[PDB]
């Protein structure tokens, strides 16, 4: 008495399928992404905020942390689309063209 | 004509109702300066004594572009999008309190008033240490724009000569607009006390090296269109504790036909600069204005309450808390049984708290032509914040942005340059509120918005 | 002998993103077995029925200049910062250079 | 009113995070602090919610039967930012004064 | 979670809506209380209790 | 010296009440809601079951 799961199946399942769609379009683009330091190694310099090279090679992974906009924030919640709470909204980003 | 447009008279009310509300705001430094410790990052402990102007620029969020638009409700694409707010709740932190300040050299050269024995020694320097209050005043003003106090100075003496060392100048009357802590009048001068005082002698220290103001509600009332300040609100009462005349040369001379002459002292009559000493006189809390409902309606502010750039200033005064507090503290770990203050390092701060409450509604306004382009004409640069045709801008620009830092010695521009459009008010001082999230609808859930909808 | 020499990298991205919004009709033994799959978006939307109670009060400008509490403040709890935060990014708000 | 008790706050010590010089007699870090009122807690006065000696050094500096003790303010703010009541349904308050 | 838990979302709201009200009318009320000792301090005396 | 001062404090006091009790008919979600605010009441009432 403590998940609970009621029946039947119990058994996950893709998301698109509780997916309720939109048309919802929205374009988003990175400004400009650049980072600089010296590849061999970090140049520590003290003085110190921090003051210093960074160890900026680039055979290191390139991850982005993103945060998205909240599609819960809206608006006008009244909208057309919208039901808190028979509804949540959620992204999904279906287009990328990676500059 | 000029014609005031007059919100209403264009601005699309709505059934747009909201609510905004501020958690604490909290703030200790000590009754005069700050008092450093070398700084930056701060290290320094402020001053903390609010006896001064208080101005909180209010940010709300864009309601134009809240993002979404079945625009079901509204085109903005006319209809752009703007607060008003309504009703406030200020909360209003502290218990009532109260305090003193004083001047060691504060010069007197007697306490005329009633003297028990009018003794009268001509010796320089007998200036000495008293402390004191002043009147007890609530005073808010709100609106969409700052304020303007007026207050002071030694003027111009625009006479073609130039003249004597000392000489009285001729006093010039100055409008400010008032800032966020802006040191306020209290009873004694909106104007250049530091100025007008070659002595330091004199005041309570505080206003010392200090210049005031005094709201110019008056012309602050004449606003352009019922905006700067579309409400205030204010409550003020004194009375004089005990009287002196000052000692001083006096700078002019009195008339000898005032009298018939005595002996001596008597022959020759001493300073004719009397003096008193003020107080506010007692409070109860009944007096106290804050938190209750100013629900608004109604305004002399032919704008009826509303802000773009989503700031609103909020101005304010409260005589009834002053303190700023005292620690013994000892020089020794030990605490010995012989008590000398001089085992003791003493010290003074003063602390405040805050919240602001809200109930909006937003209102949405079609652009109509002649109108908004007097708008423009009346600003328009609200108006550019709401856009329209052809921004411009320039992409360039706009791509390269956010590169650098990540360190700080690889690429040391370390942002020299800026971006804003840029708020004058940027050389003013703020108590920086912004609220965009106190934003609620669940009036039910605020104490305001409770009674707001009993307000209903 | 008379040049000292220096190592520098750099580099350079703008990618470009099209978002579609979808709904998700709460219903509730998939929002369970999606509780059941983790709970926390779920949470993080629903549910303010009791309870969703909370703290208040809060607020302390300069803290401390000096002499005002110093305060290890420092207050927040999970999730997914909790790992996350233990982790290198290039962080990223794309949320406002999303253009409709 | 209320059917639950009540939250007072009052003041305290501040931490000042590293030696930061700690000296005899330096000047504190400066804290605030909420605690739950019991039946026959401390007043204010017009005064002080706080630790007294924590202050004072001296105790030879207040009024007496506050000297050593430790006080409490309402926390009427709080409590009207009640969830629900339960500290406080309704709340009243008079108080007048003067210095002498 | 624990011990009750969802279903369904919702918020927070007044109890009143729940609660019936009765015609129920009481009176209650206590008398005189009375306590008294010493303002500064307390005065041991060891008894105690 | 033939006297002693002392120093005492008093007081005296009175609660009058009009009660109209509630009836709150227990709805699951309701009762967890409560439960949600307290559980506690309804154990104390034992809400149950068991």
């Amino acid at each position: 008495k403590v998940y609970l799961p009621p029946p039947s199946v119990a058994k996950v399942v893709s998301t698109d399928e509780y997916v309720t769609r939109t048309s919802i379009f929205y374009h988003a683009g990175s400004s400009r992404l650049l980072t600089v330091g010296h590849p061999y190694f970090k140049v520590p310099k003290g003085g110190n905020g921090r003051q210093d090279v960074p160890k900026v090679s680039a055979y290191q992974y390139r991850v982005f942390r993103v945060k998205l906009p909240d599609p819960n924030k809206f608006g006008l919640p009244d909208n057309t689309v919208y039901d808190p709470n028979s509804q949540r909204l959620v992204w999904a980003c279906v287009g990328v063209e990676i500059g | 004509v000029a014609k005031v447009v007059s919100t209403d008279e264009y601005v699309t009310r709505t059934s747009i109702f909201y609510h905004a509300g501020s958690s604490r705001l909290l703030t200790v430094g000590h009754p005069y300066f700050k008092v450093p410790k070398g700084g930056n990052g701060r290290q320094d402990v402020p001053k903390v004594s609010a006896y001064q102007y208080r101005v909180f620029r209010v940010k709300l969020p864009d309601p134009n572009k809240f993002g979404l638009p079945d625009n079901t409700v509204y085109d903005p694409n006319s209809q752009r999008l703007v607060w008003a707010c309504v009703g406030v709740e200020i909360g209003r932190g502290q218990p009532l309190g109260v305090g003193l300040s004083g001047h060691p050299l504060y010069n007197k050269l007697d306490d005329t008033e009633n003297s028990h024995v009018a003794s009268a020694v001509d010796t320089k320097d007998t200036r000495d240490n008293v402390s004191v209050d002043y009147k007890q005043t609530q005073l808010c003003i709100i609106g969409c724009v700052p304020a303007i106090g007026e207050h002071w100075t030694k003027g111009t003496a625009c006479k073609p000569t130039t003249v004597v060392q000392g000489d009285c100048p001729p006093l010039e009357l100055i409008n400010t607009p008032i800032e966020d802590g802006d040191m306020v009048d209290t009873g004694y001068g909106a104007m250049d006390f530091k100025l007008l005082q070659d002595n330091k002698s004199e005041v309570p220290l505080d206003i010392c090296q200090s210049i005031c103001k005094y709201p110019d509600y008056l012309q602050m009332s004449a606003d352009a269109y019922g905006d700067s300040m579309f409400f205030c609100l204010r409550r003020e009462q004194v009375f004089a504790r005990h009287f002196w005349n000052r000692s001083g040369t006096m700078g002019d001379q009195l008339p000898e036909s005032l009298y018939i002459k005595g002996t001596d002292i008597r022959a020759n009559p001493g300073s004719y600069l009397y003096s008193p000493s003020p107080s506010g006189s007692v409070v109860t809390s009944d007096s106290q204005l804050f938190n209750k409902p100013y629900w608004l309606h109604k305004a002399q502010g032919l704008n009826n309450g509303i802000c773009w750039h989503n700031q609103l200033f909020l101005t304010v005064v409260d005589t009834t808390r002053s303190t700023n507090l005292s620690v013994c503290a000892s020089t020794t770990s030990s605490i010995p049984n012989v008590y000398t203050p001089t085992s003791f390092k003493e010290y003074a701060r003063h602390v405040e708290e805050f919240d602001l409450q809200f109930i909006f509604q937003l209102c949405k306004i079609t652009l109509t032509t002649e109108v908004m382009s007097y708008i423009h004409n009346m600003n328009t640069t609200i108006l550019e914040d709401w856009n329209f045709g052809v921004t411009p801008p320039p992409t360039a620009s706009l791509v390269d942005t956010y590169r650098f830092v990540q360190s700080a010695a690889v690429t040391c521009q370390k942002d020299t340059a800026p971006p804003v459009k840029q708020d004058p008010y940027d050389k003013l001082k703020f108590w920086p509120v912004d609220l965009k999230e106190r934003f609620s609808a669940d009036l039910d859930q605020f104490p305001l918005g409770r009674k707001f909808l009993l307000q209903l």
